[PDB]
RNA sequence: AUACUUACCUUAAGAUAUCAGAGGAGAGUCCUACUGAUCAAACAUGCGCUUCCAAUAGUAGAAGGACGUUAAGCAUUUAUCAUUGAACUAUAAUUGUUCAUUGAAGUCAUUGAUGCAAACUCCUUGGUCACACACACAUACGGCGCGGAAGGCGUG
RNA sequence: UCUAGAAAGGUAUGUCUAAAGU
């Protein structure tokens, strides 16, 4: 059946999984952690997250802007 | 609502599965085909001559 | 283009040919991978130390907000008028003439008539029972006919079948007006 | 109060929408610049294509749009390691609110 | 509002390019209202890598949808 | 809703013990019947129970792998077998229509006159009489021609081809109803 | 389980980092407030360009469409 | 040409307008719909453009030629988001007069097609 | 408030508007739709050299202000000088208003007035 | 809600050969099988120009609405009911 | 035309110019074939208002095209990489160089593409009107014929 | 506690029934 993509997404909230979010194309980040919230607007929170360039530094418990995400991959 | 400007026959609340339901009915169909066929026909029949301006 | 997805009949997809297709000529502008508005937008900082100093010097006091203030105006003139008009609400056993005998005995009754009489508002209200007391209300500024009136009647039992007969039926018709009637509510 | 955040803005009525943007800007982030309307502290607003403004604000609106007046832009331009520094002074001035970034408020 | 109409494009092989430069085929499971998408196992066509057991693109970034299967 | 995050709005809010009669039991276990014929003229209205997903797919985990709970199969037996024993009594009623139709009066005194008409070469003259009389009880048909599908109870008709049936055998009514009698055969195998 | 909106609920009066997604400019400081649209004032503010703090800006105003991530500091 | 001061898109049906967008593109053609999203539909259009390679001839330092790629494009039907600014280039191929002339005709037939329509519904 | 209502007030005002791209266009203002789309009458739409030497003016808006088509041709910078241009509202980055105008006359919001003394 | 003369003209043109070029500048070309209300287009048998010239070939492709930069209708749809000024619609139910 | 069967579906809210005054209906609202001013639209009707409207006393001419020809015009500039073999300058994923295998994908075009200039041919458009074949002008030029197209401004 | 009566249509579809000669 259909799987829709809130329901995915609150999967991967739901069993912990790690996840990593491609951001915008141009930006040159990827962040990498474990989506504990959500809103309609796929703005997302993070625990534990990590940035990466295209070893990154430790964040602590962000809110990615929903404005921004490209793809979420676990 | 919808309205069906060849068919000339209104339409109850403008549902896609309704909607696409009336454009694949036979008789619409055949009113738009005639409607086409005519306007061809009407834009080839047409003879417009240029105005003509006579001089001496 | 040579076989047809469309229902029209091949008759009528011969009008409807496309025309031919578009040329290709090669593109002039930046590709989407390529495509954003600046980075190293530079940061805020550095004009709040020099070039701050440079517009406070040249403009010391700003300009009357007149608008802000037309505002302000309508705004001190719904609370001021809120404030004088609770202090005259607020300031009925310190009323006088409304001081007469027990309150469920006391019918009230109003939009009465504005040139009406107390001996015709009398007859009326004695048909539902004996009446002790009337006073119709006038304006203490200047004595217009207020329109309303206190009847008192012997028994509380007699007060309440003039509200139900000559309260709910419309408005008691008196003289040219229709009088609603129902209790002292004070 | 808790009445108007809490609830979907679709379930508001129109008495509610007005208290809403009243209570927006009084008690919000848009009472930065409410506070420096009314009590006339130069801002300095940075524009996204790397201008900067610095201006005194006779009106905002919800969606940061704003009549300015004394505007001072500052910008600076570059090609390579020849950079210069500029400033235009316009008079007054409505600014369209998609570009801004940060406004500030001067101490 | 509206949902798109991929009805038809359920539980197949699918190629959309994202966000102009990128490109990224799958098998496709789920969309939504706005043109989000999810889809099962994401090989980034580029000697490509793969990204994952589950994806899900936000579809502000797709610009077309190519169906490699059959449909 | 008229804009899209309202509408996508309302579903991550209805996204976001476990017994009790607040949940639809039967939607639990699945396909609700007040839920699979919303729309449509067979109409119940609305599902009284509210329905919601973080509860089903909570459910899902724990037919997955946790256990199973046999109160709410029960349940959606009773209201499976209830609503399932009330269209078997409509079919009776829609099958009793088509035989008051068929014993009808006037129509059964023409096939009485034209029965004492159809009374070797006796026997060429009777048949003849009799094949009109068959002909006039397919004339009758022919006024109807109705036969009654058995799932559903809505009638239906063989002179018609493959694909106007294939048009109705895809229908809201007939595959709620079909996935109904499922479950119910399903429900009395195992049960018994 | 935390959505987004209790998260900015839960940081006012908190001293948090934005960052601006631009030159990677990440503001820092008390917020004070937030809106129905994440606008959100600062105040006691720093910024950082690469980590080249410019200097220290009094209240602030970051507009909402500009923020890449918001994220909690020790 | 002059076109008169209060006269918005809604006015301008038939003119021939010069629609510039978000590219340098231009699409020279004849205005017939519109919208809220002001994405229009233009008759004829011709989409050109001005080369990377002839774009140096335009940089501030006779006259300057530019030697610009008409790509025919018949019937298009604009995207709104893309659109930058409207000039109008040419007037109608009718007169104002005879336009009046033709939409009281237009009107007078329509009106006696639902006459003709509702008296042969009631027969 | 909704700010653009004190945009319709201005009529037969020249203004300067500036554009997303970075041309400028000055002519007679006009009916300003509610999305701020402006119509200006009797433009004339310039692109401004940076004046520094070796830097670069827009590309994409210099041939845009040449597929203008009403380009002055002669004349050295990029000046095309046209009638009745149509502004969409969203490229309006800034509006360079004329110094005459008595603001605490044009900003008093009717409907805001309305609003708060009608309640 | 209303939709108006052009997205009203797009779905006149459902079933016949259509060229769009999308926001990224690519073009394909082929028979509109639905387009939709926010312009959203599928095309089938469609010949699909890259950017920098390469044409390929492709079955179906399903464009966002939001790419597309200008559709190219047939011609004859110049003559098309909804560009009609004065109408007379008979009556409502 | 009539009848029955089955499928699909059953509606975002509010308003119709503003300001101001007078009057009235139990502080605000509502109303006035009430009154002024402002704005807007239509219809008329005007301006010594502005711009434009093609030879026959000749075989011409203006504006716009050609997705027309000369034309393979004249001048430039391009045409995939790897693994190896034989040799090989050589920081590279033997790059450079000749020949081959194998391998990725691979718009066509090289009579092409980009730049420059000319000539010839062919389309579409209009008052091809009326009077005249003439000696004007510093306040530079009787703008003092009938119309038509488009805009400006004023009144009813 | 302030009195619950759900629509009635539209389009699409097949089949029956029928109306025509020279
Ligand atoms: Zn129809
Ligand atoms: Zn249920
Ligand atoms: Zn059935």
């Amino acid at each position: 059946a259909m799987v829709p993509p809130i329901n995915c997404i609150f999967n991967f909230l739901q069993q912990q999984t790690p996840v990593t979010i491609w951001l915008f194309e141009q930006i040159g980040i990827r962040i990498k952690g474990k989506i504990v919230g959500f809103d309609e607007f796929m703005n997302v929170v993070i625990d534990e997250a990590v940035e990466i360039p295209v070893k990154g530094t430790p964040l602590g418990k962000i809110l990615l802007k929903g404005d921004n995400i490209t793809l979420i991959t676990s | 609502r919808y309205y069906c400007e060849y068919c000339h026959s209104y339409l109850t609340h403008d549902t896609l599965s309704v909607r696409k339901s009336h454009l694949v009915g036979k008789n619409h169909l055949r009113i738009t085909a005639d409607y086409y066929r005519n306007k061809a026909r009407d834009i080839i029949n047409k003879h417009n001559h240029k105005r003509r301006h006579i001089g001496k | 283009m040579n076989y047809n997805l469309s229902k029209y009949p091949d008759d009528v997809s011969r009008l409807f040919k496309p025309r031919p297709p578009l040329s290709y000529k090669r593109p002039t502008d930046y590709p989407y991978a390529k495509r954003q508005t600046n980075p190293n937008i530079t940061g805020v900082a550095n004009l709040l130390s020099t070039s701050l100093k440079h517009y406070m010097e040249e403009f010391p006091e700003g300009s009357p907000n007149n608008h802000l203030q037309r505002y302000e105006d309508i705004k001190l003139s719904k609370i001021k008028n809120a404030q004088l008009l609770d202090r005259r609400l607020q300031n009925p056993n310190v009323d006088p003439h409304i001081k007469d005998t027990d309150p469920y005995r006391t019918i009230f009754i109003g939009r009465l008539p504005y040139d009406l009489d107390e001996i015709e508002l009398q007859k009326y209200f004695v048909k539902f029972g004996e009446i002790e007391k009337i006073r119709i209300v006038k304006d203490k500024i200047t004595q217009k006919s207020k329109g309303y009136a206190f009847i008192v009647f012997k028994d509380p039992i007699s007060s309440k079948m003039a509200f139900k007969e000559i309260g709910v039926h419309r408005g008691i018709q008196i003289k040219d007006r229709i009088c609603i009637v129902d209790i002292e509510r004070g | 109060s808790s009445q108007i955040i809490d609830r979907p803005k679709h379930e508001l009525s129109r008495a509610e929408l007005e208290e809403l943007e009243e209570f927006e800007f009084k008690h919000g982030p848009m009472s930065l610049i409410n506070d420096a309307m009314v009590t006339r502290t130069p801002v300095i607003i940075s524009l996204r294509n790397n201008h900067k403004i610095i201006a005194r604000v006779k009106a905002f609106d919800r969606h940061c749009n704003m009549v300015l007046e004394n505007v001072k832009e500052l910008w600076t331009e570059k090609k390579g390691k020849n950079v210069i520094n500029r400033e235009r002074f316009i008079s007054k001035l409505f600014l369209r609110g998609d570009s801004v970034i940060v406004v500030l408020k001067t101490p | 509002v509206s949902t798109p109409e991929l009805k038809k494009y359920m539980d197949k092989k699918i190629l959309l390019n994202i966000n102009g430069s990128r490109k990224v085929a799958g098998i496709l499971r789920g969309y939504d209202i706005f043109l989000n998408v999810v889809l099962d196992d994401a090989m980034e066509i580029n000697n490509n890598h793969q990204l994952g057991l589950q994806t899900v693109i936000r579809g502000n970034s797709i610009i077309s949808l190519e169906a490699l299967d059959a449909i | 809703m008229s804009t899209p995050a309202a509408e996508q709005r309302k579903l991550v809010e209805q996204l976001m013990g476990l017994h009790d009669p607040k949940i639809c039991k039967s939607y639990l276990v699945g396909e609700c019947p007040y839920d699979l014929f919303q729309g449509t003229k067979q109409s119940l209205g609305k599902c009284p129970q509210m329905h919601l997903t973080k509860h089903k797919i909570q459910y899902e985990r724990e037919v997955k792998q946790g256990k199973t709970f046999p109160e709410f199969e029960r349940e959606y037996l009773a209201i499976l077998s209830r609503f399932v024993n009330e269209c078997n009594g409509q079919i009776s009623v829609a099958l009793q229509n088509l035989k008051h139709t068929a014993e009808e009066r006037m129509k059964i005194q023409q096939v009485t006159e034209e029965l004492d008409v159809l009374d070797l070469i006796s026997k060429r003259k009777e048949v003849a009489k009799r094949v009109r009389n068959i002909t006039e009880n397919v004339g009758q048909s022919a006024q109807q021609k109705l036969q009654v599908c058995e799932v559903c109870g809505a009638y239906l008709s063989r002179l018609d081809t493959d694909r106007r049936l294939a048009d109705h055998f895809l229908g809201k009514i007939h595959l709620g109803y079909v996935k109904m009698r499922e479950d119910y055969d399903r429900l009395m195998k195992n049960n018994r | 389980p935390v959505n987004p909106k209790p998260f900015l609920k839960g940081l006012v009066n908190h001293r948090v980092g934005v960052k601006l997604k631009f030159n990677s400019t990440e503001y820092r400081g008390t917020l004070v407030s937030t809106d129905n649209y994440f606008n959100l004032q600062l105040n006691e503010a720093e910024e950082f360009v690469a980590g080249v703090s410019h200097g220290t800006l009094g209240e602030i105003f970051i507009r909402c469409n500009n923020v890449l991530y918001i994220r909690e500091l020790p | 040409i002059q076109v008169a001061h209060s006269s918005r898109l809604a006015n301008l049906i038939d003119y021939k307008l010069r629609v510039l967008t978000q590219d340098g593109r231009v699409y020279i053609g004849q205005l017939m719909a519109f919208d809220k999203h002001m994405n229009l539909v233009l008759n004829e259009c011709i989409e050109e453009r001005v080369p990377k390679t002839q774009l140096d001839k335009l940089r501030p330092r006779t006259t300057l030629n530019i030697k610009v790629e008409k790509r025919v494009l018949g019937l298009t039907i604009l995207r709104g988001e893309q659109i930058l600014s409207t000039v109008v280039e040419d007037k109608p191929l009718l007169s104002k007069k005879e336009r009046l002339v033709r939409d009281k005709k237009e009107k007078k037939q329509a009106q006696k097609q639902t006459k003709l329509r509702k008296e042969k519904e009631k027969k | 408030m909704k700010l653009v209502n004190f945009l319709k007030k201005l009529r037969n005002e020249q203004v300067t508007i500036e554009l997303k791209n970075g041309t400028t266009v000055w002519g007679t203002l006009q009916s300003v739709s509610p999305q701020m789309n402006a119509i200006l009458t009797d433009v004339k739409l310039t692109l401004p050299q940076p004046r520094l030497n070796k830097l670069n003016s827009n590309g994409i808006a210099m041939a845009s202000l040449y597929l203008t088509g009403g380009q002055q041709p002669t004349a050295s910078d990029n000046i095309a000088s046209l009638q009745y241009i149509n502004i969409r509202g969203n490229t309006i980055r800034q509006i360079i208003l004329p110094d005459s105008l008595n603001l605490d006359s044009l900003l008093v919001d009717q409907k805001q007035l309305n609003s708060l003394r009608r309640s | 809600t209303m939709n108006g003369i052009p997205v009203k003209l797009l779905n006149e043109a459902q079933g016949h050969i259509v060229s769009l070029e999308l926001t990224t500048g690519a073009t394909y070309r082929g028979k509109l099988v639905e387009s939709e209300d926010s312009m959203n287009v599928q095309l089938r048998d469609v010949i699909a120009t890259e950017p920098q010239g390469a044409v390929t070939h492709m079955d179906q492709i399903f464009v966002r609405g939001s790419q597309i930069k200008f559709i190219v209708v047939p011609d004859l749809l110049k003559n098309a009911p909804l560009f009609k000024k004065n109408s007379s619609r008979p009556m409502p139910p």
